[PDB]
RNA sequence: GCGGUAAUUCCAGCUCCAAUAGCGUAUAUUAAAGUUGUUGCAGUUAAAAAGCUCGUAGUUGAACUUUGGGCCCGGUUGGCCGGUCGGAUUUCCAACGGGGCCUUUCCUUCUGGCUAACCUUGAGCUUGGCGAACCAGGACUUUUACUUUGAAAAAAUUAGAGUGUUCAAAGCAGGCGUAUUGCUCGAAUAUAUUAGCAUGGAAUAAUAGAAUAGGACGUUUGGUUCUAUUUUGUUGGUUUCUAGGACCAUCGUAAUGAUUAAUAGGGACGGUCGGGGGCAUCAGUAUUCAAUUGUCAGAGGUGAAAUUCUUGGAUUUAUUGAAGACUAACUACUGCGAAAGCAUUUGCCAAGGACGUUUUCAUUAAUCAAGAACGAAAGUUAGGGGAUCGAAGAUGAUCAGAUACCGUCGUAGUCUUAACCAUAAACUAUGCCGACUAGGGAUCGGGUGGUGUUUUUUUAAUGACCCACUCGGCACCUUACGAGAAAUCAAAGUCUUUGGGUUCUGGGGGGAGUAUGGUCGCAAGGCUGAAACUUAAAGGAAUUG
RNA sequence: AGGAUAGUGGCCUACCAUGGUUUCAACGGGUAACGGGGAAUAAGGGUUCGAUUCCGGAGAGGGAGCCUGAGAAACGGCUACC
């Protein structure tokens, strides 16, 4: 059944990215799904998106532009030390210039050169480039 | 999702499942049975002394017409009866009986060779005189 | 979904969004109250009781017009019965069905569906009990079950 | 379409939808003020009722049970609530 | 692969090539090998989805609870300036990271001292605020996982800094002076899993809390019990107050205290739906047989025949009767069922899906080793039944033979009751759950709407049809954005841009689903299941012949 | 509870109870198994090896027993059996 819905938002958006559409419909909404886009966002890869509250768990209604080519997710949420951090980047990004590895820290949700300034790290969530 | 789990508790699983995928595989198999000790004329060994019983004209396999010029060994340690080929022009006549030859695989792992059946050894030495040392006629054989 | 078979059926109800409702509305919180009182007291489930007040009454839900569950307020009002109602029932479709099967031998059909309700019952047997409604100690056996019913 | 605004579809196409698939799910069904001919006293009525509904005054009948809507009683008046 | 009287492959000569004081051979192992697959395999047809469902060790598991805004402080990068002769400051626009405070925000405190930063202000550096910033000891104190930092992890080895072994492998040496007396730099650093130790964070994922309140606060108010120093003048025995725990009680204070209701799931209800199941019952012709009946010489079968039946009347006709099986046509890219499977009527028994629902519970869920139910046909045991067809068998042919195909007979079986067996091309050769991704129309079931058509009692409500829509099914047509070795696929897609969850199986072909041992079975056999040995191809899909 | 031991302890004895481990793989079997530090090969992950210069353990042909001593179940020390 329904596991994690965070691969359901990536997998809706990655179709929705590929089929050429500028929007897509994420359900049911939940917070880190909700830190995931804002990070897709402070980076520019998706645009505004609109929480619908539905007074069950919620909607997401995402604008697309087309700079998005894959946003992905790593399940399980291995653990990540600060040199395996390295070893991922260089396994699931196309490049050493662009792309996010996206971790949930003890110090919220964010990429990987944010956690590495802020030096911590912590859980694997997913990439996006 | 693959099959496989990729939970992250899901480790134990994984690890007997390669344990039984690998007794799948042939060197695996070979190298935890103990094949080599318990079988397989030598002892795992590189090489084997033996005694030389009889010479045999094997005949080759097919697309081939030729005999092949082999002997029969009695190893030393085991007492196990081998067929061995010996490998040159006119090198048979170096190996006349009761040798103590020296015998090596051939280069296929247990298997038998080219067109020469059942043969999975040849010849190096005959008392210590390196065959391609006698073909060449670096060194005499020893009388006796 | 329908864990004992391969339905994927889509039959529920949708509620509204409106949590305080409906602004053309009759009996207080209190009269809604002791007619669930009412109608329990002979001998109704909080399903039956829901239905009633819905369609014979306007009451979309009691959760909004009171601010407690039906299930709550009996429990509260002392009328709580002693094993809930969904296993209940189960129990009552088992009891039914071995019957039938001890009337009828050869119904393999049957056989096959009472050990799914069986196997329904424990599951929901081990979440009361892991929950605190039934007791440990509480095991489901069709000799005493044919009277647990009541 | 490849361009559409998701969150102010038509209420055309919103009441063409299924009540869960809509952008927020809610019911199709409503409540009735029904009048039975002599006693007044008004009764509410569930349009989807699942019981034989009947007036507090008199037993008359007011709607029979179907497989979705009840069916009124021929001699009733209801109101849309 | 070469070699069968013109050998670029053997034995030699010449020349040439590769590595070179080293080069080759054998065995083993590593890479190659994404041919072990966590990263990272494959499973429709190439090896491989268990026959189907349920289910216990496990794995996985919907959403939700402090967000947002402000004010300050001081760090790291930068940046004119270079105010120094390609080095740096400080007042500067910004970015990057920390800490503190206020916004409803106790972000554990009890007894004390430094009282700290101090309303403390003495005339512009002075006499006197609030316990951690310094300690003591205490009342206590939700539990983990995770991650940061640190300590710890012998040396050698490893990576690596410096440096004369004359270079290098190494080693830990050495270098510099007036070398007459001496001076001096070193012998670093990093890695070192997991477990344990401390530490900051506190997202992610679990865990607990106040719900027949034996709940929290507390300046209160009795009380019960326990411990007790300083003093009363002393050692001790009684005490009174007094101080400190703990517990119970009643008064008081509290917005006193229960998350949604997942296009997750269970359950109830409603009218339906179905060749779903069990029991009983009804009907239909047909087949075989028998009886009676009429007529008469061929009838049966075949490609052609013969075996076979026939003046004792065969075949055929009519009228009946008995038996047992089966359920035609209607019958469809239609239906129900976990699958196997299920088709005459009627009644009973219980069950189930889908739909509807402003009903109820509330995460109870998904998949699942072990374990269990069901499981076509054949087969086995025992009874019954026994028409038809018919493994065996007998026969007539055909044939070189024909103990096969064809024909005529025909036991077991085919049916049923009570047990066994548990297999199949048990096939969609495609595991289950879940989400998304293209169009089109039809159809089964349910529901909604429409002044729609028709029938009723012109009329109503129905029912049956038409239009539109919707949920859920069996499927189908077109395309390939995509996938694929292709055949082809709306899943076999969303897979080197490789991770939604989970079970099973395979690792070249044979030997081999064999031998052996266990276990089940009356048996037949099933489940489990090798090795020796052998082999360079077996195999899939397509292409032209 | 006692004895024994340098000392804890079913280490041993008396009395008593019926416990303890196990599909999170007990117990049993095999190892061409001393264990580690480490070695080879490794893009990354890993696979294989590790009798062997250091650390720990065990043994002195196999078993067992013991004297002396701070310390040995010692073997270039005794006692017996094979
Ligand atoms: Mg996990
Ligand atoms: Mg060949
Ligand atoms: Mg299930
Ligand atoms: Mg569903
Ligand atoms: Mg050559
Ligand atoms: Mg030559
Ligand atoms: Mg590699
Ligand atoms: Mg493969
Ligand atoms: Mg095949
Ligand atoms: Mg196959
Ligand atoms: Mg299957
Ligand atoms: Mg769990
Ligand atoms: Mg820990
Ligand atoms: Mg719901
Ligand atoms: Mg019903
Ligand atoms: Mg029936
Ligand atoms: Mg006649
Ligand atoms: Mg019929
Ligand atoms: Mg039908
Ligand atoms: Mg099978
Ligand atoms: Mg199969
Ligand atoms: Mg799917
Ligand atoms: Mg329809
Ligand atoms: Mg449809
Ligand atoms: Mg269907
Ligand atoms: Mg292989
Ligand atoms: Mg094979
Ligand atoms: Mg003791
Ligand atoms: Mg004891
Ligand atoms: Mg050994
Ligand atoms: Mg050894
Ligand atoms: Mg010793
Ligand atoms: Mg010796
Ligand atoms: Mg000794
Ligand atoms: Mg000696």
């Amino acid at each position: 059944t329904r596991s994690s819905v965070l691969a359901d938002a990536l997998n809706a958006i990655n179709n929705a990215e590929k089929t050429g559409k500028r929007q897509v419909l994420i359900r049911p909404s939940s917070k880190v799904i909700i830190k995931f886009l804002q990070v897709m966002q402070k980076h520019g890869y998706i645009g505004e998106f609109e929480y619908i509250d539905d007074h069950r768990s919620g909607k997401i209604v995402v604008q697309l532009n087309g700079r998005l080519n894959k946003c992905g997710v790593i399940s399980p949420r291995f653990n990540v030390k600060i040199g395996d951090i390295e070893k991922w980047t260089a396994n699931l990004l196309p490049a050493r210039q662009f792309g996010y590895v996206i971790l949930t820290t003890s110090a919220g949700i964010m990429d990987h050169e944010e956690a590495r300034r802020k030096h911590v790290s912590g859980k694997i969530l997913g990439f996006v480039y | 999702g693959k099959g496989k789990p990729r939970g992250l508790n899901s480790a134990r699983k994984l690890r007997v499942h390669r344990r039984n995928n690998r007794w799948a595989e042939n060197n695996y198999k070979k190298r935890l049975l103990g094949t080599a000790f318990k079988s397989s004329p030598f002892g795992g060994s590189s090489h084997a002394k033996g005694i030389v019983l009889e010479k045999l004209g094997i005949e080759s396999k097919q697309p081939n017409s030729a005999i092949r010029k082999c002997v029969r060994v009695q190893l030393i340690k085991n007492g196990k009866k081998v067929t061995a080929f010996v490998p040159n022009d006119g090198c048979l006549n170096f190996v006349d009986e009761n040798d103590e030859v020296l015998l090596a695989g051939f280069g296929r792992k247990g298997k038998a060779k080219g067109d020469i059946p059942g043969v999975r050894f040849k010849v190096v030495k005959v008392s210590g005189v390196s065959l391609l040392a006698l073909w060449k006629e670096k060194k005499e054989k020893p009388r006796s | 979904g329908r864990m004992h078979s391969a339905g994927k059926g889509i039959s529920s109800s949708a509620i509204p969004y409106s949590r305080n409702a409906p602004a053309w509305f009759k009996l207080s919180s209190e009269s809604v109250i002791e007619q669930i009182v009412k109608y329990a007291r002979k001998g109704l489930t909080p399903s039956q009781i829901g239905v009633l007040l819905r369609d014979a009454h306007g009451v979309t839900q009691a959760r909004v017009i009171t601010g407690n569950k039906i299930m709550r307020i009996l429990k509260s009002n002392g009328l709580a019965p002693e094993i809930p109602e969904d296993l209940y029932y189960l129990i009552k479709k088992a009891v039914s069905v071995r019957k039938h099967l001890e009337r009828n031998r050869k119904d393999k059909d049957a056989k096959f569906r009472l050990i799914l309700i069986e196997s329904r019952i424990h599951r929901l047997a081990r979440y009361y009990r892991t929950v605190a409604v039934l007791p440990p100690n509480w095991k489901y056996e069709s000799a005493t079950a044919s009277a647990l019913v009541n | 379409v490849l361009v559409q605004d998701l969150l102010h579809p038509t209420a055309a196409s919103e009441a063409r939808k299924h009540k869960l698939k809509t952008l927020v799910q809610g019911p199709r069904s409503y409540f009735l003020d029904v009048k039975c001919p002599g006693c007044l006293n008004i009764t509410t009525v569930f349009s989807h009722a699942q019981t034989a509904v009947t007036c507090e005054s008199c037993s008359t009948i007011l709607c029979t049970p179907t497989g979705g809507k009840a069916k009124l009683s021929e001699g009733t008046s209801f109101r849309r609530k």
